[PDB]
RNA sequence: UAUUGGAGGUAGAGCACUGUUUGGACGAGGGGGGUUACCGAAUUCAGACAAACUCCGAAUGCCAAUUAAUUU
RNA sequence: CUGGGGCGGUCGCCUCCUAAAAGGUAACGGAGGCGCUCAAAGGUUCCCUCAGAAUGGUUGGAAAUCAUUCAUAGAGUGUAAA
RNA sequence: UCUGGUGACUAUAGCAAGGAGGUCACACCUGUUCCCAUGCCGAACACAGAAGUUAAGCUCCUUAGCGUCGAUGGUAGUCGAACUUACGUUCCGCUAGAGUAGAACGUUGCCAGGC
């Protein structure tokens, strides 16, 4: 008899170890993004003054649809970018949080990246 | 009986013997105790003679406790050497003895026979002793 | 263990000293090192 | 498939009202069983370390990995990292179906006077038990192996303790 | 399954004498002696046991 | 059962304080539920007498300034040379 | 002078010369060494860079001023302002 | 000198680690496959010991300050 | 060099204690190491978590491997010590 | 104050126990055809989905059994000074460790949906 364990602590392990490096300034923000079972969050967080300055998500009026939750993640990725342009932001440090970098995380990125954001 | 003795370092500092006995200043296994109000060393040698005295006065009556245990070794140069070219070798065992430490418990016996051991035993001891009782009140 | 002169395979020059076990690495070692003479990374052997 | 279905159809039914669970997911469902061999005096050898390949490559659908010595044991020649030691562990559909055959051939070779025996455990709710390769291989004959070895099973499972594990041996098991 | 190492494995038909206990499987990829749909079409290679005839506890 | 003592002001010195224990007078503090921190000073016979009266455990009514308060002897300090109490903690109940 | 009694232990390493470098309040300038150390007696902080031999150092110009890290750990910062 | 901040493990204490220790509980391994005395430890209670032990930890010395007073 | 010389020992570097809570600090004071090793035991990226204890078991010298819960890091850290 | 992110505080923050809670989704779950996937499992990682469940995780409420925090008063020690050769004494500042009463089953910034 062994004991499941919720996943997001583990996560959570992994995503202190990466921000020991991982840090966002106003000049460069870091975009953090939440993985869940439905979902992906991001946010556009200056740790300097421990604030966010934008924020997007799938659960987003805007944005939540029927897809493949990869094809949302690109939309997030999206979302992000252009609120961050409108509030000028151009170059974004990525924090993966502890979701490897693969599947809707990659997505995200690579939907930031062509949408602006210079990372 | 005893524990098998083994030192981590075989020469040590000498102990320091100003101040006052750091702990062990009560009667807390026996009812009588032989406590010091001087300070010296004392000599593995000094209890098992102080501990012959009392428990042969008492004649298998009672129990014993001695509450100090020898642990610093000390050193003695070899005769007629000059100084210096190391250290010595062990001579013996000390326990140092503070003004207040309680140096022997009696128990299972009467008072008169507890005092008069503790008296024997004060005698074969290098340091000033006082009788007293397990503390209360 | 050996002291070891690793020399450019293209320029030919001696550009980089190293140590190496004669043992564990009974041949010729070679690796990748710049060489300031061509201005990039070229092949060094021990020569 | 059979077990597959004989749980939600007969254990998550019975099982259900011998013990009361509040809501349907205190039902202890069987997660995955773990078969490592254990060690064979494979230090001078290094070839029943490919036996023990063959078995439990052949009884089960996996190859065993061979874990390595952890620590350097003294007398017998244990080197830190030697390898000594197979491990397999069924999960899905696997699972089900190996659980399925065994209590289906353990009886015939096993002539255990309980049926495969009452009680090796380790106080919490697995086997951790030991075989002599009687029941195993009825696939494969005996004319074509090379030792005797018996493996270090255990039962995985969302039960809590050697009380419940009993009450769950009742899918054609025998405590 | 300790997978990455895998053969082809699959759920065969013992179906023995003994009340065709053909809810097993084993790597015996044999002919199918009894391609029948009620259990598998692989191999009965499960010929003759007594699991289901002869148990000392209840024989 | 009805020990009193005496306010303590602030700042005793080591010297005022051994002069006080030379006397036949102790040092000793009260806490506890009902009351706030307050140093006092209590003779050391009628609290041997006290004590031999009502025992180790047992309600003490203690005299601070104008109040009697129902207090206990949570702890006291005793020096083991020339046997003699040094400082007493008083703890109130009510 | 004695005999043929001798000590197999009359050796020692020099003295290297740790400790903290700087203080705190004071003005330095980048590159000055704060800490030396082996190991993480105290971790680098704001501007403070870690060296090779675990020493701390500024990175830019300001003061220096040590803090706590957590529960039982220490670091040393730099800040720019002057 | 006053005021503030800091680095550090001495005196003292303490036994949380490393080791030395004195009594007493408690169950148990080789052993009188087991009993039973014990013996080697598991786990506890109360007491102690340390330059090369520290869960702690001063006084003072030390470094420096937006800074003040007095001096040279 | 030397608690007179001689005899014995020592001579350079590293770690610890002595060392008096900055640094430094001696004695033929108390303990140990070094004169290397590694083409991965270096760089970087991504993953991972230890010794031990029983609740224990085909071995079972006990403990090899294996199974589950505690395990403050007591393991490991190429090597002496910190 | 709600829920979920994220991050600032020396666990006063934690362990343990008892009890509640349900798509905002938080998790659970269904599978492997799809990238990926694991010296060695769709275990995990990754992916497709949302049919069953608050059971567990997570969130909330209580508790001091545990861990953590912890005075005042006193004591040990000690800067300075005055005596003195005692394993010392006295005065004046500083002032522990242990223990005691007690504190404590968290506070808090930004953001998004709730209200």
């Amino acid at each position: 008899m062994i004991s499941k364990i919720d996943k997001n602590k583990v996560r959570l392990k992994r995503h202190a170890r990466v921000r020991t490096n991982l840090s966002g300034t106003a000049e460069k923000p870091r975009l953090n993004v939440y993985r869940s079972n439905k979902h992906i969050y991001a946010q556009i967080i200056d740790d300097n003054k421990g604030v966010t300055l934008a924020q997007a998500s799938s659960k987003d009026s805007d944005i939540a649809t029927t897809a493949t939750k990869v094809e949302l993640a690109t939309k997030v990725g999206e979302a992000i970018a252009k609120k961050a342009a409108d509030k000028g932001i151009k170059e974004i440090v990525f924090d993966r949080g502890g979701y490897l970098y693969h599947g809707r995380v990659k997505a995200l990125a690579e939907a930031a990246r062509e949408s602006g954001l210079e990372f | 009986m005893l524990l098998p003795k083994r030192v981590k370092y075989r020469r040590q500092h000498r102990p320091k013997t100003t101040g006052r006995s750091k702990g062990g200043n009560y009667v807390t296994f026996g009812e009588f105790g032989l406590q010091a109000t001087t300070t010296s060393w004392i000599t593995s040698r000094q209890i098992e003679s102080a501990r012959i005295a009392m428990t042969r006065y008492m004649k298998r009556g009672g129990k014993v406790w001695i509450k100090i245990f020898p642990h610093t070794p000390y050193t003695k140069k070899p005769l007629e050497v000059r100084m210096g070219a190391g250290k010595g070798a062990v001579e013996g065992w000390i326990a140092v003895v503070k003004p207040g430490r309680i140096l022997f418990e009696v128990a299972g016996v009467s008072e008169e026979v507890a005092r008069e051991a503790l008296r024997l035993a004060s005698h074969k001891l290098p340091v000033k002793t006082k009788f007293v009782k397990r503390e209360e009140l | 263990r050996v002291n070891v002169t690793l020399a450019c395979t293209e320029c030919g020059d001696r550009n980089y000293i190293t140590t190496k076990n004669k043992r564990n690495n009974p041949e010729r070692i070679e690796m990748k090192k710049y060489c300031p003479r061509l201005n990039k990374y070229t092949l060094h052997r021990e020569t | 498939n059979r077990l597959k279905e004989k749980f939600n159809t007969e254990v998550t039914e019975n099982l259900m009202k011998k013990f009361n669970y509040s809501s349907v997911m205190e039902v202890p469902k069987i997660d995955k069983i773990v078969v490592n061999m254990g060690v064979g005096d494979a230090v001078q050898n290094s070839k029943v370390l490919d036996n023990a390949v063959e078995e439990l490559e052949l009884i089960t659908g996996q190859k065993p990995l061979v874990t390595k010595a952890k620590k350097s044991i003294a007398t017998f020649r244990l080197r830190e990292g030697m390898p000594i030691g197979a491990k397999v562990t069924l999960r899905g559909e696997r699972m089900y179906e190996f659980l399925d055959k065994l209590i289906s051939v353990s009886l015939p070779r096993v002539r255990d006077f309980q049926g495969v025996s009452k009680k090796a455990f380790d106080g919490r709710g697995n086997y951790t038990l030991g075989v002599k390769e009687q029941l195993i291989f009825p696939e494969i004959d005996y004319d074509k192996v090379s030792k005797v070895r018996g493996m270090d099973i255990v039962i995985v499972t969302t039960a809590n303790t050697d009380e419940e594990a009993r009450e769950l041996l009742a899918n054609f098991g025998m405590p | 399954m300790k997978q990455g190492i895998h053969p082809e494995y699959h759920q065969v038909i013992f179906l023995d004498t003994t009340t065709n206990f053909k809810f097993l499987s084993g790597s015996t990829k044999t002919s199918s002696e009894m391609m029948e749909w009620e259990d598998g079409k692989e191999y009965p290679v499960i010929r003759l046991d007594i699991s289901s005839d002869s148990h000392p506890f209840y024989t | 059962a009805s020990l009193k003592s005496i306010i303590r002001q602030g700042k005793q010195t080591r010297s005022d304080l051994k002069q006080l224990r030379k006397s036949g007078k102790v040092p000793a503090v009260v806490y506890g539920y009902g009351t706030k921190n307050v140093s006092v000073k209590v003779d050391e016979v009628e609290f041997i007498k006290v004590i031999r009266e009502v025992g180790r455990n047992g309600v003490i009514e203690l005299g601070v300034g104008s109040k009697t308060i129902k207090v206990m002897v949570a702890d006291y300090q005793f020096d083991p040379l020339k046997n003699q109490i040094t400082h007493i903690d008083f703890l109130a109940i009510n | 002078k004695k005999g043929v009694s001798s000590t197999k232990n009359g050796r020692d390493s020099e003295s290297k010369r740790l400790g903290a470098k700087r203080a705190d309040g004071q003005f330095v300038t980048g590159g000055s060494i704060l800490y030396r150390q082996r190991g993480t007696k105290i971790y680098p902080g704001e501007n403070v860079g870690r060296g090779g031999d675990d020493t701390l150092f500024a990175k830019i110009d300001g003061v220096v001023k040590f803090e706590r890290k957590g529960r039982d750990k220490k670091q040393v910062s730099v800040y720019a302002v002057a």
